[PDB]
């Protein structure tokens, strides 16, 4: 069976003026790591790079077996723009967590203040 | 706050009777019954969070499996808060030890926590308190693979408000004096005080019966369960390459969480 899968994603830095401006990418995959797909992307473009502080997506999915998914698994590099040079990071992609739909996971930066979160949910496309 | 009936009656007698001074007395018919702490909703709309503490990686770089035993500890400090933040004062206390079982919408999980409502006082009560998660499992690393074995905690919390109710029936004996002088006594429900003052949270049922319907709160955050998530993945030297997985392992329960 194939599913709608609608993922919600939340970034956060902590920084006074509206909301961050992430730029990277954000992966997920079922069971193999290696079978992985991105939930959000967004390309480097400094100053001009979007306010974003949720992001909402649907995709189409399957496990290798066709049944019900159970679990996913989620990593980002994710960062903020170099007010001088060096970047805010809201994600590390060395940093893997999974849940069951209905649990949310947070993806840790380099600051308490700075991170992602995604859920997600599923129904029969 | 707290609306204290005493006061109140107190400011009955003094506008109608014009008394200066008051006194009262609850009746022994005065009751205080069917007292009732209820959440407002029952679903804690805020989905629980997976957080990962830190990871242990075990490479065999030999052909053959190995067992390995990883081994977690982590210490969680975490906070229960309840007040009534509308209440009422009788002449006797009015309170309730309320359990309440939540759960967690588009999830599975359960968990049981308790408070002690006064109806009588706005003071809030918190607890903090420690607990160490301690988790292990023993893992099978294929040769030519390296395992990434992250320990993490399930974080739940909670904000629900919850009303803070019940019925009163009887009376209190009210003394009304002016210039050195008794000038009433008179009996008062808690019903007839209701009909003259529809601004104390109290509404006249019929029977002689006042209800009262006040608010608080049940607050929290804790760890709910723990998880050890499992990566095998290849390494260079696999060549034949071993197929990479992550599969999870239940850790604990926390002991006020079920399924
Ligand atoms: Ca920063
Ligand atoms: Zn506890």
């Amino acid at each position: 069976t194939v599913y709608n899968a609608t993922f919600t994603i939340n970034f956060y830095n902590e920084g006074e003026w509206g909301g961050p401006e992430p730029y990277g990418y954000i992966k997920a995959y079922l069971t193999n790591p290696d079978h992985d797909f991105e939930i959000w992307k967004q390309d480097d473009w400094g100053k001009s790079t979007p306010e974003r502080s949720t992001y909402t997506q649907t995709i189409k999915i399957s496990s290798d077996t066709g049944s019900p998914i159970n679990q996913m698994c989620f990593y980002g590099d994710v960062k903020e723009y170099d007010v001088g040079n060096a970047d805010d990071i809201l994600a590390y992609p060395s940093q893997k967590v999974c849940s069951t739909p209905g649990v949310t996971v947070r993806l840790d930066g380099d600051e308490k203040g700075s991170y992602v979160t995604i859920k997600y949910s599923l129904t029969p496309a | 706050g707290i609306i204290n009936i005493q006061d109140e009656i107190n400011n009955y007698m003094k506008e109608v009777y014009g008394a200066t001074t008051v006194k009262s007395t609850y009746d022994p018919s005065f009751k205080v019954f069917n007292e009732s702490v209820t959440p407002q909703f029952t679903e804690i709309p805020t989905e629980p969070v997976n957080n990962q503490l830190t990871t242990k990686r075990v490479d065999n770089t030999g052909s053959y499996p190995v067992e390995s035993t990883v081994s977690f500890t982590w210490t969680e400090t975490h906070t229960e808060t309840s007040a009534v933040t509308e209440g009422v004062k009788a002449g006797t206390s009015i309170s309730t030890k309320q359990s309440f079982k939540f759960g967690f919408v588009n999830s599975d999980v359960t968990l049981t926590v308790s408070a002690e409502y006064n109806y009588s006082t706005t003071n809030t009560t918190t607890t903090t308190e420690t607990h160490t998660w301690s988790d292990s499992t023993k893992v099978t690393i294929p040769p030519k693979t390296y395992v990434e074995a992250a320990y993490i905690i399930q974080n739940g919390t909670y904000n629900v408000p919850v009303n803070v109710e019940c019925d009163m029936s009887g009376t209190l004996f009210c003394r009304g004096y002016r210039d050195g002088a008794l000038i009433a006594a008179v009996y008062v429900s808690v019903a007839d005080l209701a009909d003259y003052n529809p601004n104390l949270n109290l509404t006249n049922k019929g029977d002689g019966i006042a209800h009262f319907k006040g608010s608080g709160f049940i607050e929290g955050a804790q760890g709910l369960r723990s998880i050890i998530q499992v990566t095998e993945y290849p390494l260079d030297d696999n060549k034949g390459r071993s197929t990479p997985i992550t599969y999870l392992i239940n850790g604990s329960l926390a002991p006020n969480v079920t399924l």
